[PDB]
RNA sequence: UAUAUUAAUAAUGUUAUGAAUAAUUAUUAAUAAUAAUAAACUAAGUGAACUGAAACAUCUAAGUAACUUAAGGAUAAGAAAUCAACAGAGAUAUUAUGAGUAUUGGUGAGAGAAAAUAAUAAAGGUCUAAUAAGUAUUAUGUGAAAAAAAUGUAAGAAAAUAGGAUAACAAAUUCUAAGACUAAAUACUAUUAAUAAGUAUAGUAAGUACCGUAAGGGAA
RNA sequence: AAUUAAUAUUAAUUGACCCGAAAGCAAACGAUCUAACUAUGAUAAGAUGGAUAAACGAUCGAACAGGUUGAUGUUGCAAUAUCAUCUGAUUAAUUGUGGUUAGUAGUGAAAGACAAAUCUGGUUUGCAGAUAGCUGGUUUUCUAUGAAAUAUAUGUAAGUA
RNA sequence: UUAAAUUAAAUAUAAAUAUAUUUAAGAUGGGAUAAUCUAUAUUAAUAAUUUAUCUUAAA
RNA sequence: AAAAACACCGCACUUUGCAGAAACGAUAAGUUUAAGUAUAAGGUGUGAACUCUGCUCCAUGCUUAAUAUAUAAAUAAAAU
RNA sequence: UAAUCUUAUACUUAAUUCUUAAGUAAUAUAUAAUAUAUAUAUAUAUUAUAUAUUAUAAGAGA
């Protein structure tokens, strides 16, 4: 039975998707600055 | 290419003597590139001359 | 021949000082190269290039079928004498170069050239090497007491 | 661990022998401190494909999108090794005409100059090179659908009594490569002022609610 | 007799009357689902048979893990469930926590199986109004005239001259 | 395992970057003592894969 | 769709002498192979064991040997 | 084979550390002279002059 695919665990999600590992990759620093220009309030978890 | 081989030339002063090489001390030789380069050149046992004033 | 990827490289002009935010920690040990280090062939910046860099092209079939290649100059890693500095320097040499030295006479005197076609066809590299030599000469001419 | 450490001193308590050693407080001196920084515009590197050709592979889209790098208030270009035609002009930039002409293309799809004359423009000329080779040139592989200038690989010149410019040669013209600087017209942003046969679903909220793990999307 | 402008028609290029693919390529995002590997932990009642007290991908059998057959369910309790039945159950076992590998592309005891409700190759942003000889749609009124479905050619026969 | 981090010239590469090597980070693991309760600081010197605990022997 | 499909233990063929072979690497350095070294490692078929595995290199490959034999780029100098 | 490639591992002076220059000592190599031993050749010792303080070893090798 599928459907439950989100398995909330805070360490795995603030070390992948986290404002700190956006910074840290040039990639990640990209994200961030696209995310600034649209205006998102959040730039990541 | 073969020709290049044969005939280009560069003039030195051998400073030291080089058995092998058959250039005594002091001596002005035209010789390959290559061979100034890689042997005489190392350790000042050569200089080269453009000019009457290099030497 | 032009000097199309040196001359058109520009580095963020500096502000005389008669303070900044951020100030390194060593000292500017060399002399500001004019055109900066190349962010186009990388490789060039270890060695002796010439000013020859990377081409890319296409290889055309006998159908004319175009294809991207690129073309790579002919780099030898070489180990050549410097009277001034007194030892052999090793470093990658576009065979054209290697040429070049010969006909010159000495890798100094490569270095050591005037013109400005010889300066923009040095490397970083090339153009600390310069220094060293230049600097070298000059102590040996003039010691601090005359 | 700058309510830092080191040094110097000053008051203080302890120990061993007026001199020596450690502890705390207080003054003076010495010694480092903190990349939040745009976006578009410009230049450079790499560089698709869908598509068009009523199929498709040459060609096309297109040196466009995209990614990457670097600079500046602008950047690039710029004082002819240029154009022209035996008469001449006189830096670049880009607008009218020239001209959809010359040129060119599986001579298909299609692509397409320059001279010249006008505008726009600013004082527009002016030395900062002891005047330029592995450079010009050649061979070969690439290279702005038309006009080269570039470039990988090897061969490789000449002194103004000389070079470059045209399939080729002969005349004749013209310019001087391998050293350089350059405002103005221009691009993009922001502000002010004006003009709107512009917008109230292009009239300020919100990049919020909400949707997605995320990039991202996105209301009323 | 031209030429210039306005107005109208037709024509070429640009998305060119409007809506609509599957696709291609570029750059990113995802391995909290899932696969394999990897580091570290944890679980496997009890009984039996073996040439060992302790050696077996051994036997019976709970937990745990499967998913054989049937019934129900099919806008369900549920975008795969429930009940019964059936299989493994010391291992090529199960499982927690973290890590690695994926978009010409990984993992795969290989089923084109899985890579966040499903992939003979994801998703998002862009190229982008791709292209569509195909389908649908194209809004007031009144007047005058009013066809064709034949021939020829066509990678042409749903088109076009 | 990760790290625009670290060796005229660490090595390689159109750019982006990639690589080995150091340094730092990284739990899911390891980490003195202690109810007859216990002191971690500063200075000076020179472990364990799994599994069984039988038989014998003694009294 | 749980199977007769994959895997398997075993069997066989083969490549590679380690400055290897195989794989990955706009390709490179370099990694896995392996702190391994032919009784190992990669690839391929078949798929425990028992009785067994006949005949055939025409073709496609691989593989060894030569001589037979053509051609591509790359050169002097010299002829019309 | 000093082409290419592979692998392993002291003082003095001048501008606390750094760099230059001079000489002297230390070690190595090359050349020259003298003394001794052996069969014109080889070995050892002494003296003079020159050069060096990326290396060494191993391997492939035009
Ligand atoms: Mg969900
Ligand atoms: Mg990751
Ligand atoms: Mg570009
Ligand atoms: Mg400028
Ligand atoms: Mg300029
Ligand atoms: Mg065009
Ligand atoms: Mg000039
Ligand atoms: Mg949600
Ligand atoms: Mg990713
Ligand atoms: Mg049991
Ligand atoms: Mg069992
Ligand atoms: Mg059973
Ligand atoms: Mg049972
Ligand atoms: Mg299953
Ligand atoms: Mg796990
Ligand atoms: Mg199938
Ligand atoms: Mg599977
Ligand atoms: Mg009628
Ligand atoms: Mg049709
Ligand atoms: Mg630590
Ligand atoms: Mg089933
Ligand atoms: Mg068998
Ligand atoms: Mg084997
Ligand atoms: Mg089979």
């Amino acid at each position: 039975s599928r459907g439950n695919t989100y398995q909330p665990s805070t360490l795995k999600r603030k070390r992948t998707f986290g404002f700190l590992a956006r910074a840290k990759s040039k990639q990640g620093s990209k994200i961030l600055k696209r995310r600034k220009l649209k205006g998102r309030w959040f730039l990541s978890h | 290419s073969a020709l290049t081989k044969r005939t280009h030339r560069v003039k030195v002063q051998v400073l030291k003597d080089f058995p092998r090489f058959q250039l005594y001390k002091g001596q002005v030789a035209n010789v390959k590139p290559s061979l100034m380069r890689n042997y005489l050149h190392n350790f000042n046992g050569a200089k080269y001359i453009l000019s009457e004033e290099h030497d | 021949r032009q000097w199309r990827l040196i001359e058109t490289r520009k580095i963020a002009k500096q502000p005389n000082y008669q303070k900044p935010l951020h100030m390194p920690k060593e000292r500017k040990k060399f002399p500001d190269y004019k055109y900066g280090e190349s962010n186009i062939f990388k490789q060039s910046n270890k060695g002796l290039y010439g000013g020859s860099f990377v081409q890319f092209g296409n290889n055309i079939s006998e159908s004319k079928a175009k294809t991207r290649k690129k073309w790579l100059p002919n780099v030898v890693k070489k180990g050549l004498w410097s009277e001034t500095l007194n030892r052999k320097i090793s470093i990658k040499m576009t065979a054209k170069v290697l040429k070049t030295i010969s006909k010159e006479g000495g890798i100094d005197n490569y270095l050591t050239k005037e013109k400005s076609a010889r300066i923009k066809e040095l490397g970083p590299t090339g153009w600390k090497l310069r220094y060293r030599v230049l600097k070298r000469k000059d102590e040996i001419e003039n010691p601090p007491h005359k």
